[PDB]
């Protein structure tokens, strides 16, 4: 079902860009703009895309536009993998970043809730306190002293979990070792903390802050003292200091009513709302 | 008999008795009021729930009192609030179905049934304060009041978790329980073939919303030796941004007490649980007694709050009293009746009380297409001899203002009005706080003994009186902000009596361009006459004699809604006919030379004239009503002969 | 519950003059004074005019809970005596078999009242001199570290009064599988939550439960403390006044304004605490005083 | 200085109890056996043990071939994994025996160890 549906999302989007691009006549551009997108990228080889949201709102009458805009976090690999097959159909190391623009609706920090996670919402504000350029790994080569120490593998996600359980080395699932620090593909990023606009603040309220990370291509596009528009996407970072907040604290006490026996390595969680983006235009 | 373990109630005896009240009300609450339209409320009140599609019915406490039945039901809610409310919600949802069987083509019957319904009971007594509360009274309904300090960011909380594994990636999930989330060992292929390691992805999972707000209260009938105290509370999903900082809000909630961890390391919980507030219903809306806030400030959340069904925040105007407002508006002696009716304790200053009245009808908020931003503020200093009860005026002014700030002299600093950046306690961070003028943002600030400020204090006043902004640029925030108020202050001269044969500009320790910067300045002095002094002690004994508040009509609450209705529905326009006389009047004011008259005095009259036109429901100006606007300034001037 | 010492001494005068001999009980309580709390109070629950008033519907939310635990005790008691007489092979032993085969609520758990002692005045001690050593206006400087466990009388100035907040004493734990209630008594400063279950029925079985605590079933206590500065009249000629910690529990809370002159009587107990880690000489005992009665000057 | 903390409880709510035929369930079944078996005009094992205390036998005799006539599932369940169900029997033995020791002494005139079962049969001389 969901293996099919996101793949049906994958194929219909694969159907979409491989069709005609722009309706306009010889007065203007005729056709094949997204087809010229890769072919002009083939000239320069910067390995990203600039695709419109508005043309996606045209064809499926918003049925597919209201399919992506809700759970984008569900739709990371499907949007990337099908486009990879579009490239090898037309073109020949290859790493991708997907950028959006032209969001019709822009909101503020006050219009953000936990139900808005995974969805796309545009936020503008005031950039303050940029930080340096630092790498990010996302490609672990970490396996034990047993022979197959060549596991190019997991922890691409936001977890420092290198070793997979089932290899076919002499190593077991409990066997874990350090990452090979020479054979991987990285990317860099910076970390700015945006402040809220002063033209939207209500009475009795100070302007608010929020952290945001620009990864890969969108580094150095930032500017302290600027108004910008963002990618709609949003993430959540685990927090630490929210203890004695107060509140009913969630915990991860696993089940013991399974395997029969003849200690307590359980954990908790308390996170915080963060923000992530890939396209930043600087209008304003 | 069926019974729940902690309680002494049952489902059916509560439910059938609750259905009894929901078909019976005939103004029984007025029968205790003795009566000084008789259909029951909740038929109509469920209908405005019905045809509008709006959820969240609410009610008071006293409706269960006057009804002779369900008197036993009332104290059940006081002692077990968690279970009593939920049983009501079932049969209210059933009462929705009891109405829908009448017309039988209604609103796509399944889905309007499917929507969650809940009740926010409030107004549930006010017996004693926070300090009195014994450890016996754990879970009861508590009404408290006070002001609001700050606002934490949004705290999320998982309601449905998310799990996977690695081999073919079955993606089952589980929800939050009352305390934890548990998880199995093996998942792929059901509980079989021991497949893989369990995965957890915390961005595909569901969440909730929670906000922490720290409060300070004003517990009227204080105990002995009592210091002020601060508490906090834990509002939820629909009440997110239902509160601002500095509002006078009455709070209905439930008391709790929960342990805390030590040093973020171990599972050893400290004893002596930390106590907090677990709110139910909010009195964020304006009181009928005190004044109503402007709509030029709320208009961001008037632009918002249509997306989600919330509280109303505005004192609702009923229908029958609208002609009664138009009845009082047709009064000829309104210009004299209203000022006398403001403060019945002091029998004087009828022009000065009128300025207090015209302080509340203040100006037209004119913003241009680009720029402009011309507010409706007027700012008055009054001064003179003591034994005038000038403070007793201001306390009465302080009670009316919905965001009133009452300050004094020499307890202040330049940092003491903005950027109160300090250390947090429970989250243990460095949190920036809003200042005094940000607590004065909207309303009236009050300052006593104005002559004894510093240079730096009173230098802050230059920015507000001119630009109506505040410029914060130090280590916390470098960003300007506005904080509008109605500035009014008072001081006393050097001599305890102002002597004659001496300039009025001399005997006040202000720089006279800053002194003339104000809109209107008053001087109240003592007179050596005799006729009002017989009128003195007969009035003042009568307030003290026969210990009861008693030839004038004094509407206590007509003016409260009269000002609020006149606030939004009136935008007085100042067209051509006044401009001939006004420019004619200003040059003769400029003609005095050799205190001065500056370009502030040109802006002074137009903000006072249409404020008088905001009185008596005039969206236009008239060439008359301009003369007494001069005369209010001349009321000072004819006191300046000596 | 207020207990003097004078009617005791009046009774102790009374028994010797009319009967052969009474055991001394004033100086008996005067020595140790801590075991005399509960060993006296369990004798109270022997005799009680229990049903003396029909319960009010608006009486107390505490009252409806103890009425259950009184009744749930007896209904559980009524079950076991039915099975044993139905399986036979004077009834005091038949009663006695029921006594030890059933887990019950303890009688310490449902009390609802409190007891405070009261020191004797010198006035009746003026008539008959007895152990009147408990009531003298003594100083913190006069508190030698040999008066531990005694019952004393001090006075001074109430200084830096804290706030009243509840102190947790015992915690209830719902099983949700075996359906029992686990109870944990804490007398330490801190503690821990406990394991998944400790029932007798969840025991000797493969699948034990998993518990969680409850709020409304636990027992709390009023708690607040303060410090007493020396009276500044009996201080020696070149000294600086000290202070002393006094814990207050229960009914007597919210009765001490700061900055007053008050006679505090109580019993003198240590608390397990030492100072810095390297300065510990091995057995360092930090003391306090528990309040029992307030008599204020002025 | 304090003393040790203590833990006690009591089951009140009879909830969450499916008949899973397990640890506590099997123990209650044999209380229904020793006190509540009776053959033709005679019950024997209840009258066996009432002598054995005054004997100070502290032991018991079992016809295992008799047990299949009483119940069906117990015999095959003990047949598969006896070593787990053997010690749980002794608890069902003594809790009956603790009652009888009170019934013995208190009616007409402390230390009580764990008993031991003895079984015998003549089915298959392997």
């Amino acid at each position: 079902v969901d293996d099919v549906t996101g793949e049906k999302v994958r194929e219909a989007f694969e159907q979409f860009l491989e069709d005609f691009s722009v309706q306009s006549t010889d007065t203007g551009e005729v056709e094949k703009v997204y087809r010229a997108q890769i072919e002009f990228m083939k000239i320069y080889d910067l390995n990203t895309i600039y695709i419109d949201y508005q043309h996606l709102s045209m064809r499926e009458n918003g049925a597919l536009a209201m399919a992506i805009s809700e759970q984008y976090y569900r739709f990371l690999p499907f949007l990337q993998k099908g486009l990879r097959r579009v490239v090898r159909k037309y073109a020949p190391e290859r790493v991708f970043q997907i950028s959006f623009f032209n969001l019709p609706t822009v909101h503020r920090i006050r219009d953000i809730r936990s139900e808005k996670i995974g969805s796309l919402l545009s936020i503008s504000g005031t950039v303050t306190r940029t930080s340096e350029v630092r790498p990010e790994l996302y490609k672990a080569s970490f396996t034990c002293d047993m022979c197959r120490a060549i596991v190019d593998n997991v922890e691409q996600s936001f977890k420092y979990t290198e070793p997979t359980f089932c290899p076919n080395p002499s190593c077991e699932n409990r066997a874990f070792w350090t990452l090979n620090v020479t054979r991987s593909r990285f990317l860099d990023w910076q970390k700015v903390r945006i402040q809220e606009n002063a033209n939207e603040i209500p009475t009795g309220s100070m302007p608010r802050t929020l952290d945001v990370i620009l990864r890969g291509d969108s580094v150095e596009r930032a500017k302290p003292g600027d108004r910008c528009k963002f990618t709609g996407v949003e993430i959540v970072v685990p927090d630490v200091t929210q203890l004695g907040l107060p509140g009913v604290k969630p915990s991860s006490t696993l089940d013991t009513r399974g395997i029969s026996k003849t200690s307590l390595g359980v954990r908790d969680l308390t996170y915080k709302i963060s923000f992530l983006a890939c396209h930043v235009i600087s209008i304003g | 008999l069926r019974i729940i373990w902690g309680t002494n109630v049952s489902i059916q005896e509560c439910t059938t008795n609750f259905r009894n009240f929901l078909m019976s009300f005939k103004y029984k609450f007025r029968k205790i009021l003795d009566e000084r339209d008789e259909e029951l409320y909740y038929i109509k009140q469920l209908n405005e729930m019905r045809e509008l599609g709006t959820s969240n019915l609410n009610l008071d406490a006293r409706n269960l009192l006057a009804y002779k039945q369900t008197e036993d039901l009332y104290h059940q809610l006081l002692n077990y609030p968690q279970e009593v409310i939920s049983i009501m919600d079932q049969t209210i949802k059933d009462c929705m179905v009891s109405l829908i069987v009448d017309n039988n083509l209604d609103y796509d019957l399944d889905e309007i049934e499917t929507k969650f319904y809940k009740v926010r009971p409030y107004n549930v007594g006010s017996c004693k304060g926070m300090r009195e509360l014994n450890p016996n009274d754990i879970d009861k309904l508590i009404n408290l009041k006070g002001l609001v300090l700050r606002s934490t960011p949004v705290i999320p909380d998982m309601k449905v978790a998310f799990f996977k594994c690695n081999v073919c990636d079955h993606t089952m999930a589980v929800e939050i329980d009352r305390g934890v989330i548990q998880e199995p060992a093996r998942c792929e292929r059901i509980d079989c073939n021991e497949p893989n390691s369990m995965s957890l992805i915390h961005n595909r999972c569901s969440f909730a919303d929670k906000q922490v707000i720290k409060l300070q209260e004003t517990p009227d009938f204080v105990p002995d030796g009592q210091t002020p105290h601060s508490i906090s509370l834990c509002v939820y999903d629909e009440l997110v941004d239902s509160c601002r900082a500095g509002d006078r809000i009455e709070v209905t909630g439930t008391f709790r007490s929960i342990p805390i961890r030590a040093n973020s390391r171990q599972r050893v919980l400290k004893s002596l649980y930390k106590t907090y507030v677990d709110v139910v219903h909010v009195k964020k809306v304006s009181d009928k007694r005190l004044d109503v806030d402007t709509s030029t400030i709320e208009q961001e959340l008037m632009q918002n709050k249509v997306d989600h069904n919330e509280v109303e925040e505005v004192r609702q105007i009923t229908d029958q009293d609208l002609a009664k407002i138009r009845e009082v508006a047709a009064r000829e002696d309104l210009y004299s009746l209203l000022a006398r009716s403001i403060a019945p304790s002091i029998y004087e200053l009828e022009d000065v009380k009128k300025g207090i009245l015209l302080q509340l009808f203040g100006g037209t908020n004119k913003t241009f297409t680009k720029g402009g931003r011309y507010r409706g503020d007027i700012n008055i200093l009054l001064c003179g001899d003591p034994s005038t009860s000038k403070s007793q005026i201001l306390q009465y002014v302080h009670k009316i203002t919905p965001r009133g700030v009452y300050t004094s002299g020499k307890g202040s600093s330049a940092v003491g009005l903005t950027a109160y950046i300090t250390r947090d306690v429970d989250t243990k961070q460095l949190v920036l706080e809003s200042g005094a003028l940000v607590l004065s943002d909207g309303g009236v600030c009050c300052i006593d003994e104005f002559d004894k400020m510093s240079d730096s204090t009173r230098s802050v006043l230059h920015e507000v009186m001119e630009q109506q902004t505040i410029s914060i640029a130090k280590a916390g925030i470098i960003t300007t902000l506005n904080a509008r108020s109605s500035i009014l202050a008072s001081a006393n001269p050097i001599g305890s009596r102002y002597n004659p044969n001496l300039p009025v500009t001399e005997n006040i320790d202000l720089p006279p361009p800053l002194l003339s910067r104000f809109d209107l300045v008053y001087l109240v002095l003592d007179k050596v006459d005799e006729k009002n002094d017989r009128e003195l002690a007969k009035h003042l004994t009568n307030l003290y004699l026969e210990d009861k508040p008693e030839d004038d009509v004094l509407p206590v609450e007509f003016l409260t809604m009269y000002i609020s209705y006149a606030k939004e529905h009136i935008h007085p326009i100042i067209t051509e006919a006044a401009k001939t006389e006004l420019v004619r009047a200003y040059v003769g004011m400029r003609k005095m030379g050799d205190i001065t008259a500056t370009t502030r005095q040109l802006e002074s009259m137009i903000r006072l004239a249409e404020a008088h036109a905001k009185m008596k429901l005039k969206n236009v100006v008239e060439l008359e009503d301009v003369q007494e606007a001069v005369r209010l300034i001349r009321s000072a001037i004819k006191d300046y002969a000596t | 519950v207020i207990i003097d010492l004078d009617d005791i001494l009046q009774y102790q005068n009374e028994k010797f003059l009319q009967g052969t001999q009474a055991d001394d009980l004033v100086s008996a309580i005067q020595q140790n004074a801590n075991h005399f709390t509960e060993l006296f109070c369990r004798a109270i629950d022997n005799n009680m005019p229990l049903p003396t008033k029909e319960i009010d519907y608006k009486d107390d939310v505490l009252d409806v809970i103890l009425n259950q635990r009184r009744l749930r005790n007896e209904r559980m008691l009524s079950d076991r005596t039915n099975e044993i007489r139905s399986e036979n092979l004077m009834n005091d032993a038949l009663r006695e078999v029921v006594e030890d085969e059933t887990e019950l609520f303890p009688p310490n758990l449902t009390r609802r009242y409190f007891l405070y002692f009261k020191p004797l005045s010198q006035n009746c001690a003026r008539r008959y001199r007895k152990k009147a050593i408990s009531s003298k206006p003594l100083s913190v400087r006069q508190i030698k570290g040999d008066f531990l466990g005694q019952l004393i009388t001090v006075r001074g100035i109430i200084t830096r009064v804290s706030d009243v907040k509840p102190a947790v004493e015992v915690i209830a734990y719902t099983c949700d599988q075996c359906g029992y209630e686990v109870f944990q008594e804490v007398n330490s400063r801190t503690f821990t939550p406990l394991s998944e279950c400790t029932s007798e029925e969840c025991s000797q079985n493969q699948t034990k439960g998993q518990l969680f605590m409850s709020t409304r079933a636990s027992k709390f206590s009023a708690f607040q403390e303060c410090k007493i500065q020396e009276l500044s009249q009996q201080v020696p000629v070149g000294h600086i006044p000290r202070s002393l910690n006094i814990h207050v529990n229960g009914t007597l809370v919210r009765s001490l304004s700061p900055g007053d002159i008050v006679d505090v009587t109580g019993i003198f107990l240590p608390a397990p605490y030492t100072g810095f880690k390297a300065l510990k000489a091995g057995l360092l005992t930090e003391t306090y005083l528990e309040a029992q009665f307030v008599r204020q000057h002025k | 200085s304090f003393d040790r903390p203590e833990i006690y409880s009591a089951p009140v709510l009879q909830g969450e109890s499916p008949n899973d035929d397990d640890n506590t369930e099997i123990i209650k079944s044999f209380k229904n056996f020793i006190l509540e078996f009776r053959l033709d005009s005679q019950f024997i094992y209840r009258d066996q043990l009432r002598n054995n205390i005054l004997v100070k036998n502290y032991s018991l005799t079992v016809n295992m071939e008799h047990l299949i006539g009483y119940n069906e599932d117990i015999y095959k369940k003990l047949s598969d994994e006896p070593s787990d169900i053997i010690p749980l029997f002794e608890t069902a033995i003594t809790q009956v025996a603790k009652r009888i020791s009170i019934l013995s002494r208190a009616q007409s005139a402390n230390s009580l160890p764990t008993f031991q079962l003895i079984l015998n049969s003549n089915a298959n001389q392997i």
